[PDB]
């Protein structure tokens, strides 16, 4: 089964956030990150910016 | 990286892509501004939009169309609109005199200090994209502006761009409904004038969606907004493979690899599924078998014209949602095992299938409801040729006592430019029960 | 843009001219100063159709009057509204016609036409794109019916491509006011067979049996004649001042409703018509205008199109609506009535929708329809005007400046070609 | 109370349906906009109304229709939940 | 997984049909919204879940007049049922079978074949249909036996069961009802696969004599009819000691094709006031029916011979009390059967004991049988109403309302000689060898 009035909803809500990673790797301490959270049915998506 | 540019001539084609640019415009968030909201600053991510727009280095997205018209009111309606700021001021270009249902008015004496324009806009238009799949044209083929100009620019764009893909979305008059008079002639012109210049062809009459209408959206007194609200639905289902991931894509180039056996023979038809009201939306699961099985239905066809009469020769489908492929190929399998639909001999397989993750976008103030699976269908059919044949009736009925002859031999246009429309179109007649018949 | 001048003749004309221009004034806000008042935006956009713009903000109509004697003039400055004309579009002349076509046609047209020739070309110098010239006048009027068919040819010959809308006034034999009628209604009609694009035929017979039972009010006046033509010939333009779903303008109708150059003569009306005490029973709708303008006793003309065959039709519909209606109507009337609709050109109706209703109704019908049950006006009026001129009456009046019975001969022959060719295709076949 | 509109296929009749238009939209918020009068009603036509063609009085706005259907359907709702109780309904005593 | 499809035509359909579903949405829990109110597939066999929530039933109304759809419509459960499943004409046969059988019906079967074939499309372990009619009408008769001949056409070995009203051998509507009876007996005869007798005036008796009301309604029949056909149905859906399903019906009580006409019966029927003064012991509600006062249909079973019994147990039963009853009707000498069956009862257990409609007239009882025979009395009723046709026919009355809606003069003819076959098959069972 699938969640359906959930996702009816809670479909256009869309959280955004911008991030930066954590690491070992000492070049990837720099690059910054935007994150995209669907609350419809509980995805979270990741996009990385280039300067 | 990839991009398309979309051709819309004469008040239907206008009105259209309106309709399709609203839907294109709240599918990706662009507000009728530009920008996305005001309020969302971050940006900058999923780049899809590039397909239809166009961005300009900071803030709004210009479309990659172009409008083309001699009646300005439609487009002094357009920009009074609540889209004056979207679209580019100058890419909507108006003429000055209306051709007035008069094929040879548009073909030889006024298209021609417009075309010139219009050509220099879409040069630039062109310039800018570096990935262009294909050009889109819709055109009201039942008027005398929108055929000429179609048949002026299809001639041009095949000389001066040459391989690069043209698709058609020509609205052809009901068999029995039609608004003027005069329409069989520059209907047969333009069907003769885009026979050696269009790719691929998709009939588009009014009747049949009328008829969808009714009976699925349970509307008695619809007007041409729903009409062009179905068909930019249909036009998103088609593109919505290039800007959106899935699990099996499907280009503007595979459709003239998978879905045209023979260069002569584009002459399509369309279906989509499903259409139903709010009301009653959500009483059903609308299972991807049952959407499938209702895209095959006959009643359900976008052109008057019966599949049941004729043979299949080939079928493209996207299915648009949370399809599954396991019940995608049960569904095919039943589809091709259900004896009442056969195909041609030569033609083992004929299907083509697309999967796309996307579900279709819901527009407030429109009559569908918002779904979770959709499925839009092109196949090719040997039964499209009644339409041809009946169209032969109606020109040749009238053309016997040279009714209306005049009105086009004064505009500059040869006499005798009637009878070759005919042999081209009794040619191309002949054609498809040829490929019809078995081995 | 795309603006079209008026120009009207004889005491008729400019009767019906002083109502079109108060309808049209009180339809784009004008008030009897010239100055706009309107209440919404889209009464502004397309003013430039029929009115110039001046300095002051001021608005005058692109209307020249004139006629053979000054007492018309005199009258219609007067009345409501008659500030608004240029007093230097006003020409007329000194001694008058009198009812006599050769003497308003060749003695005084050729020395007074010249006058209004200048101001008519400085009118369509003048203006952008010129679209057209639209008529107004009475065939049974001498000056009428011989200045205005001299300046048609005249204008026709200087402007080919233009298009050409008139409304004639033909004499109706019931209700005759003169005895000149035949003679200067046939020479008006030879002249305008070649010249006009458009003709629209407008019979008072038609105008009196309308008001006297339709709107059933006891005693009728001119005013409400020319209310009555004005609001229909306003309905015929009305699209292209305004947007609706389906544009169409003049050459578009004339392109729809022309199968042949020398057809070109066609029969109007206007719908709804309710009385003042039935207005409140009735129920507007598109099946209720439909079945209301498709009855013959609705006709601007005494010929009844049940003795003959609609050739062809158009129907402007005006006001928000659906296209189902419309359509639906349409292919219903037309399977209906296939008795009276010629077969050979199937699907011959036209249809158009402009969203703006006329102010104080909210749908409206302009219906403009060519069949040939129209040339029993010709028939009769041609067999009078036999009748009385095989005994050479009155002829002396005409002869004594120039004119010879070869022209009198030469139109009647002329005219009985048409009349035979035009009856021929009702009884043609496919 | 009634229901503010009925289902897609239920004849009978519902006031003024063909007397002022109302085309274009689906039924059942046609049959909503009758029994809750929103419609000029009468042969006439205040200003505001006419000068609205269709691109302009519709086929337009951004989300001033969408707060308008959440409050519509908010409405239909609330008028409809007033019935619950284990008792079922008075099948019997209305039929 | 496993389902059946009810089929209700003509407003004695339709009116019974919201009854039964009334009934079974109680049963389920089912609320008037179509939500399940919270809290094991047994709705499965007589709703669909939609994915989310609701459940639609597989059912379909069909009607000419439109004034009995429109209170469903209009009633309280308008959001239960499809809007696209409640078919509705617009002129009534007015009590013409030529006109709902050949002029006016061939118009409204198409879109019913179409939604009948989406339905069963969408089920996976269909059982077979379900048909409620009126002989007596106009629509009822002529459109339900059109449904039957083209669906014994359409789908072939799908079994059906039938559940028709037939007129009352005195009380009585119209006065052109035996005419149209015997030609919807010609249709179904061929056509259907089990008939149970359900005429009016039997039930009034039952419940005057029962349920103390001196004044009686179509509603208080319709919930019997109701609780008979949950009764029948039950085992498919609840669980209980011995199953049957309704090929266990066309199984064990059609010993030949042309024989299928049997009828029903049901026992406790009391109301609360004297519920609670009997211990209704097993083997006294057995008793009640067999009583031939008990019957639901106008039919003496001392006049005739059984054939074969099918009795459904819901409730606390226990099979060793139960099977002690069987040997006491067996024991019973005013009870007989055919020589040629030995053994004729097929017993079903099940374990869901049946539920009280609020408002309702039957006591909450922890037992309760249905019991459904086919027996040679029933061919009684075939006698009375071809008396009833011969006495009308023999003018031509009311002909010239049947010949103008093109139905041929002859066939009155064929379908009466059908009867008198019927008549003769039937006597000829029911002697011994
Ligand atoms: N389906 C649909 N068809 C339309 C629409 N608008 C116009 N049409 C078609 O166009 C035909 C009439 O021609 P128009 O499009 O109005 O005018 P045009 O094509 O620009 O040609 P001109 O009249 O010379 O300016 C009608 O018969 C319609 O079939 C529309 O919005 N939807
Ligand atoms: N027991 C019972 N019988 C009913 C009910 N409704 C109708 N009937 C019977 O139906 C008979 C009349 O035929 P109807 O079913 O009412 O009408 P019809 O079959 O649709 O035929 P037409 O009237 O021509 O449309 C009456 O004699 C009743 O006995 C009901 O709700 N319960
Ligand atoms: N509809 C209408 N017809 C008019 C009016 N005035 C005159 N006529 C018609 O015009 C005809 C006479 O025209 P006439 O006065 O000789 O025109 P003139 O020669 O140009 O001055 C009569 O038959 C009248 O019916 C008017 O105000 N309205
Ligand atoms: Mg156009
Ligand atoms: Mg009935």
């Amino acid at each position: 089964r699938k969640d359906i009035n959930k996702m009816y909803t809670q479909d256009q809500y869309i959280l955004r956030f911008e991030g930066k990673l954590i690491s070992q790797n000492k070049e990837d301490n720099h690059r910054k990150f935007i994150i995209s959270f669907f609350c419809g049915d509980d995805t979270i998506m990741v996009y990385e910016t280039a300067d | 990286m990839r991009e398309v540019i979309s051709i819309h001539v004469g008040q239907g084609g206008i009105q259209v892509g309106n309709a399709c640019w609203e839907l294109f415009c709240l599918e990706h968030g662009i507000q009728p501004d530009g920008q996305m909201p005001s309020d969302r600053t971050i940006g900058g991510g999923d780049d899809a939009f590039n397909t239809f727009f166009s961005e300009t280095g900071a803030g709004k997205h210009v479309p990659r169309a172009v409008f083309l018209d001699l009646e300005p009111t439609v487009i002094d309606e357009v920009r009074t609109g609540t889209y004056r700021q979207l679209f580019h001021p100058e890419q909507l270009i108006s003429g000055k005199e209306d051709a007035a249902n008069n094929f040879a008015r548009g073909h030889y004496t006024i298209g021609k200090e417009i075309v010139d324009l219009c050509l220099d806009r879409i040069r630039k238009l062109a310039d800018n994209c570096t990935g262009l799949q294909g050009f889109l044209v819709f055109n009201s083929v039942g008027g005398g502006t929108g055929s000429g100009l179609g048949s002026l620019l299809l001639e041009r764009l095949s000389v001066d761009y040459g391989k690069k893909s043209k698709l058609g979305f020509t609205i052809y008059p009901s068999p029995q409904v039609s608004t003027a008079v005069v329409e069989p002639y520059n209907s047969i012109l333009s069907t003769h004038s885009l026979l050696e210049h269009t790719d691929v062809a998709v009939m588009l009459d009014n009747e049949a969606i009328y008829d969808i209408c009714r009976r699925n959206l349970d509307i008695e007194r619809p007007t041409y907004t729903n009409l062009n609200r179905l068909i930019a639905q249909v036009i998103s289902s088609l593109t919505a493979s290039l800007r959106f991931d899935g699990a099996l894509n499907v280009d503007i180039t595979e459709f003239q690899t998978n879905l045209v056996p023979y260069p002569r023979i584009h002459f399509m038809l369309s279906s989509y599924a499903p259409i139903i009201s709010a009301e009653k939306a959500y009483h059903e699961q609308l299972s991807v078998a049952e959407i499938t099985n209702s895209a095959f239905e006959p009643a359900n066809m976008m052109a008057k014209c019966d599949p049941r009469h004729g043979k299949y020769m080939a079928c493209s489908m996207m299915y648009r949602g949370d399809v599954v492929p396991k019940d995608v190929n049960a569904s095919i399998a039943t589809i091709k095992t259900k004896r009442t639909i056969q195909f041609v001999d030569w033609c083992p397989t004929g299907f083509k299938v697309g999967i796309n993750y996307q579900p279709p976008t819901v527009v407030p103030g429109g009559d569908l409801a918002k779904v979770m699976r959709a499925v839009c269908m092109i196949s090719n059919s040997t039964a499209i040729a009644e339409v041809f044949s009946r169209l032969d009736h109606k020109f040749d009925l009238m053309y016997a006592k040279r009714a209306f002859v005049h009105w086009y031999v004064g505009e500059g246009m040869e006499e005798g430019e009637f009878s070759e429309a005919r042999e081209d179109l009794a040619a191309l007649e002949k054609d498809y029960e040829e490929v019809g018949i078995e081995t | 843009m795309r603006e079209i001048v008026h120009i009207q003749g004889g005491q008729c004309g400019n009767q019906i001219g002083a109502k079109f221009w108060e309808v049209i004034s009180d339809e784009h806000g004008i008030d009897p100063t010239g100055t706009y008042h309107g209440d919404s935006d889209l009464q502004l956009e397309r003013i430039n159709v029929y009115y110039n713009e001046a300095t002051g903000g001021r608005y005058v109509p692109r209307a020249i009057l004139m006629d053979l004697e000054p007492g018309t003039m005199d009258s219609v400055r007067a009345g409501p509204f008659g500030q608004l004309f240029r007093p230097d579009n006003f020409v007329f002349g000194q001694t008058g016609a009198g009812n006599n076509w050769a003497k308003g046609h060749y003695t005084e047209g050729a020395e007074l036409i010249d006058s209004v020739l200048d101001v008519v070309r400085k009118e369509a110098e003048g203006c952008d794109c010129l679209q057209g010239f639209q008529i107004t006048h009475s065939l049974g009027g001498g000056t009428g019916s011989g200045m205005g068919t001299l300046l048609i040819s005249k204008v026709r010959e200087e402007y080919p491509d233009r298009i050409m809308e008139t409304f004639s006034v033909v004499p109706s034999p019931k209700v005759s006011d003169t005895v000149v009628e035949p003679y200067n209604a046939t020479l008006s009609v030879h002249q305008l067979v070649e010249n006009a694009d458009e003709c629209m035929v407008i019979d008072n017979e038609a105008l009196y049996d309308i008001c006297f039972r339709t709107l059933k009010l006891t005693t009728p006046t001119y005013g409400d004649l020319n209310h009555l033509v004005s609001a229909a010939m306003s309905g015929v333009t009305c699209c292209l001042r305004f947007p609706g779903q389906l544009n169409s303008d003049l050459r578009k109708l004339a392109v729809n409703l022309i199968p042949f150059p020398r057809l070109h003569f066609f029969m109007i009306g206007f719908a709804p018509l309710t009385s003042r005490g039935s207005q409140q029973y009735r129920a507007l709708t598109v099946p209720e205008l439909t079945q209301q303008m498709f009855d013959a006793k609705n006709m601007m003309c005494a010929a009844d199109p049940r003795h003959g065959r609609y050739l062809t039709a158009s129907a402007l519909f005006r006001g928000r609506m659906s296209t189902k209606e419309v359509d639906e109507q349409m292919l219903n009337v037309q399977n209906k009535n296939s008795s009276y609709f010629v077969e050979w050109i199937p699907n011959n109706i036209k249809s158009s929708i402009c969203d703006i209703p006329p102010k104080g109704l909210k749908m409206a019908v302009t219906f403009v329809g060519n069949s040939t049950a129209i040339q029993e006006m010709f028939k009769r009026v041609a067999e009078q005007f036999t009748a009385m001129f095989r005994r050479k009456a009155f002829l002396h009046w005409y002869t004594g400046e120039g004119m010879d019975e070869m022209e009198f001969t030469e139109a009647e022959s002329n005219m009985n070609d048409l009349v035979s060719e035009y009856q021929q295709y009702q009884d043609a076949t496919a | 109370n009634q229901a503010k509109s009925h289902i897609p296929g239920y004849a009978g009749y519902i006031p003024g349906i063909r007397s002022e238009n109302m085309y274009g939209k689906t039924y059942g918020k046609i049959t909503y906009m009758s029994v809750t009068n929103q419609h000029h009603k009468g042969p006439d036509l205040p200003p505001d109304l006419r000068y609205t063609s269709t691109v302009k009085g519709e086929f337009t706005d951004q989300k001033g229709v969408k707060k308008q259907e959440l409050l519509r359907q908010a409405v239909i709702e609330e008028a409809k939940i007033t019935s619950s109780g284990y008792g079922s309904s008075p099948l019997r005593t209305k039929y």
